[PDB]
């Protein structure tokens, strides 16, 4: 594990834009990961229930478990892109060749696309969240640049897949 | 205590072209013919791997879901 | 199947945990009470999560 | 009867109520269609209800995942998440049937003594239950951020009061 605190953290927040808000946006994603993942995958399914019909993309416990895992993997590489301000790791370690893996496994591209579009809207919603301050975990304010940025990272995923 | 709990399932499936299996009683000749409640007793299980994910997810002690009361603390309260 | 697992610790005011993991220079500011942890581990496929999500799905199918 | 047979079978056999039997069931319970939607709001959100309730217990008292805390180990956290789901599911069945008998007899009977013998913190259970209650009521009354279940718009305050009572039986018992 790497630990970035104290002066290293202060420095990190000078080398990336929007440093404090950026840490907050990452915290909101990782602290809500299980719902982000389940809402995205189950929204793909509820809109296209044939995905859980016999022979559908996620119709068994095992298949669904793998899909939930992959959705989490993608979310986590997006979270690291937002932490670091760069999509290099996401592109090289998670998206490079993933479309071909999914072709070989018969994972449906339209299903993936919808999981991603729900996930993108959800994560952006955690960043653009306009709840009244007493119902908000961070100081209220403008996180538009981070919302745009993370939308770009999801768009890289969608393009690759 | 046996870890068993009732799983209730609510199928409101008007317009669904999927074969109907489960219900074996009379038809209503209305929309209820496309809706069903299922109940079964099953052991509820949670994996240690999911539990570990949850521990990590909760370890910020700060970020809630959207638009809910905030109750987090930095001191041990009990 | 590894991914970066990030934990963000805004620990301002938290005394019960001793801030011993980060070993670099301090600042004399509240940044000394905050830390980001990053670790690259295998992400598990959880069949209990799959089962509960499938049950959720079965009760909300659109048509 | 049909549901008590599967509740006592305790072996995965299922009961199915559709068609005319379901039309009849909705005549024999109060607000039958709205009641099914209320149940739906629990069972289609089960995983996030459990997670948010335990997560809020923990953010209010982070020492629960400090060493020796009530849910510090994967084993203990798994048991706690499990119990929260078990309780939520018995509440869902109480709402389906309009009665708390099974919740009281099969879930709550002996539960306090069990937790006392295991050292499970009563204050942690109290917070988890309060959040689960609020979350369920939020989904039932369209007070939630997400409104994924399509219902006709109306007043479900009676059903929200009823399910709140079932959670209050849990809180009382614990
Ligand atoms: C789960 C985490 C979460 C918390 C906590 C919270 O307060 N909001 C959260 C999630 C969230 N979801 C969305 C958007 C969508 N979610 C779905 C899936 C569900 N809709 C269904 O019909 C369905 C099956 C019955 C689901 C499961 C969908 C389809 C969307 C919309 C995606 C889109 O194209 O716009 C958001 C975004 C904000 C919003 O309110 O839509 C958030 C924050
Ligand atoms: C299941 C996830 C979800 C979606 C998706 C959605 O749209 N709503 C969802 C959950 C939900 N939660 C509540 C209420 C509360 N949740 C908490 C816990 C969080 N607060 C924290 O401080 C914290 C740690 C940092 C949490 C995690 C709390 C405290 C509440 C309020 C409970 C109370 O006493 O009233 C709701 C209900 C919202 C409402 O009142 O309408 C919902 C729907
Ligand atoms: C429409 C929603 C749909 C499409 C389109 C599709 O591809 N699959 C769809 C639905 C679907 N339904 C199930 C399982 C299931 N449905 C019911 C309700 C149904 N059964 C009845 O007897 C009646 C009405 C009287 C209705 C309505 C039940 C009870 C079940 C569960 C059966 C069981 O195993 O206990 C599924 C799941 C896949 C499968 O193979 O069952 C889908 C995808
Ligand atoms: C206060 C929120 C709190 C109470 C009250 C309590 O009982 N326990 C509390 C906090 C807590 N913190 C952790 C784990 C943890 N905190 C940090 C941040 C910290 N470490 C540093 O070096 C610095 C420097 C800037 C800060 C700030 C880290 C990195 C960790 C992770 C430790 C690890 O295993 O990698 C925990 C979890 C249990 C534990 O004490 O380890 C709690 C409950
Ligand atoms: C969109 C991302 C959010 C939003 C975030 C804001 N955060 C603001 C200030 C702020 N946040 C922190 C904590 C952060 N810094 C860290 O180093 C770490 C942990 C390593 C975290 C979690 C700090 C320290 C600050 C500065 C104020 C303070 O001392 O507490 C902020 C104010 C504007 C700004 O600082 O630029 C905002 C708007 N706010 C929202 O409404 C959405 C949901
Ligand atoms: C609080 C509960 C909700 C709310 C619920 C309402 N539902 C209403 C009518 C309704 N709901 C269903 C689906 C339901 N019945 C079933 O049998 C099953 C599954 C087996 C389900 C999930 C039906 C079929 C109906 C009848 C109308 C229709 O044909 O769709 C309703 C209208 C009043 C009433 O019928 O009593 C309400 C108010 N409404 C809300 O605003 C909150 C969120
Ligand atoms: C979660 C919000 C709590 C928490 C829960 C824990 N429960 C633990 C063990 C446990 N729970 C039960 C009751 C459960 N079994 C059933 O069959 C039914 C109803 C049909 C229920 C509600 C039992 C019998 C047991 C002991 C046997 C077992 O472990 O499965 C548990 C482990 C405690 C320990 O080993 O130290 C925990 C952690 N713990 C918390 O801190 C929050 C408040
Ligand atoms: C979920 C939204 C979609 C879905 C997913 C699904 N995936 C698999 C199996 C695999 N997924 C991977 C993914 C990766 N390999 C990588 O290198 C990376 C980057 C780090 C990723 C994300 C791999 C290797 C596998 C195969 C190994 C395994 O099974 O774990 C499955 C299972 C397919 C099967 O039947 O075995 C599924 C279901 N499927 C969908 O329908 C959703 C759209
Ligand atoms: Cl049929």
């Amino acid at each position: 594990a790497a630990y970035v605190g104290g002066a290293d953290l202060q420095a990190l927040k000078k080398f990336v834009s929007e440093g404090n808000k950026r840490m907050d946006s990452v915290n909101a994603i990782v602290s809500n990961a299980s719902c982000i993942v389940s809402d995205s995958v189950s929204g793909m399914v509820c809109e296209n229930p044939s995905l859980i019909a016999p022979n559908g993309g996620v119709y068994t416990n095992r298949k669904m478990a793998a899909c939930l895992r992959d959705a989490e993997i993608i979310l986590r590489y997006v979270s690291y892109s937002l932490l670091s301000g760069d999509s290099s790791v996401l592109e090289d370690r998670c998206l490079n060749g993933l479309k071909e893996t999914y072709a070989s496994l018969g994972v449906p591209a339209a299903g993936n696309a919808r999981t991603i579009s729900i996930m993108k809207a959800t994560v952006i919603g955690f960043i653009t969240n306009n709840s009244q301050q007493k119902k908000l975990s961070t100081p209220a304010g403008d996180c538009s640049a981070l919302a745009s940025e993370v939308g770009g990272y999801f768009d890289k995923v969608s393009s690759a897949l | 205590f046996d870890g068993l709990a009732p799983y209730v399932e609510t199928f409101n499936n008007r317009g669904c072209e999927f074969p109907k299996s489960g219900y074996e009683g009379p038809a209503s000749n209305d929309d209820n013919d496309e809706m069903c409640v299922k109940v079964s007793m099953l052991r509820v299980k949670v994996s240690q791997s999911y539990a570990a994910k949850q521990i990590q997810q909760f370890s910020g002690f700060k970020e809630s879901g959207i638009d809910v009361k905030q109750i987090s603390n930095v001191k041990k309260i009990y | 199947l590894r991914a970066p697992i990030i934990t963000v610790f805004d620990a301002r005011g938290c005394r019960e945990h001793k801030n011993r993991e980060y070993k670099g220079p301090k600042t004399g500011t509240q940044d000394d009470e905050m830390c980001v942890k990053v670790q690259y581990e295998k992400i598990a496929a959880c069949e209990d999560t799959a089962f509960i999500v499938l049950k959720e799905c079965l009760s909300e199918m659109k048509s």
